[PDB]
């Protein structure tokens, strides 16, 4: 479901895919789609390795590493 | 003293299961508790409400 | 759901436990034909509710402790 807007190597470098990922993880943690914070972490660490080993990924990562996410009660930046 | 000892257990278990710790607090002030009359059932309930708290204190010191 | 990590608090596990107790005591009965309010049904269904509750509370407070550690680390960085 992330390979819908995070694989097209021209759809990564867009400046909304960062917002799409932030909203995906947030609304998954809140609305039960992503139940466990021990599972949102695996989604983070697998989507970042999908987006890092792929043309167009450096700027998606540099854009997402400033969005806010709340795991294990402590809120932080990616 | 077999039935009343055994029936207090079932009735107390049903009390613990069918009511959150907040419907019980107010059902004890409106006399509408499932078994308010039975002294054995409510005494067993008060015993088990002691064991649950016993664990919730012992474990929260152990952690 | 406890040892996977869905409930972050104790109140959410308490409410989830209570509601699912009621809905299961109804659903499994109506699946098996037995009256849900039956006296013998509620003798083996609600049998040993305090031991079950204690096991659940313990296997959830383990999770609360580890979650507090994780959150305390991720909070001493921010």
């Amino acid at each position: 479901e992330l390979n819908g807007v995070l694989q097209d190597p021209d759809m990564l470098r867009r400046p909304d895919s960062a917002d799409f990922f932030e909203k995906y993880i947030d609304n998954g943690l809140v609305t039960g789609a992503i139940p466990s914070d021990a599972q949102a972490t695996q989604l983070i660490s697998q989507a970042f390795s999908d987006a890092s080993s792929r043309a167009g990924g450096a700027d998606f990562l540099m854009r997402v590493g400033d969005k806010k996410v709340t795991l294990n009660g402590a809120t932080t930046t990616y | 003293e077999q039935r009343a000892r055994d029936l207090a257990d079932e009735r107390s278990n049903e009390i613990i299961r069918k009511l959150t710790p907040e419907q019980r607090r107010e059902a004890l002030n409106n006399g509408t508790l499932l078994y308010q009359d039975d002294p054995y059932a409510m005494e067993a309930l008060r015993v088990k409400t002691g064991r649950n708290a016993a664990y919730l204190v012992d474990d929260d010191v152990m952690q | 759901k406890i040892k996977e990590g869905v409930f972050r608090t104790r109140e959410e596990m308490e409410e989830y436990r209570h509601s699912r107790l009621q809905e299961g005591a109804k659903v499994y009965a109506e699946q098996f034909g037995i009256d849900p309010e039956d006296v013998d049904y509620q003798r083996g269904f609600n049998g040993d509710i305090t031991e079950r509750n204690i096991s659940l509370y313990g296997a959830h407070d383990n999770f609360l402790s580890q979650q507090a550690q994780k959150g305390a680390i991720m909070n001493s960085r921010v």
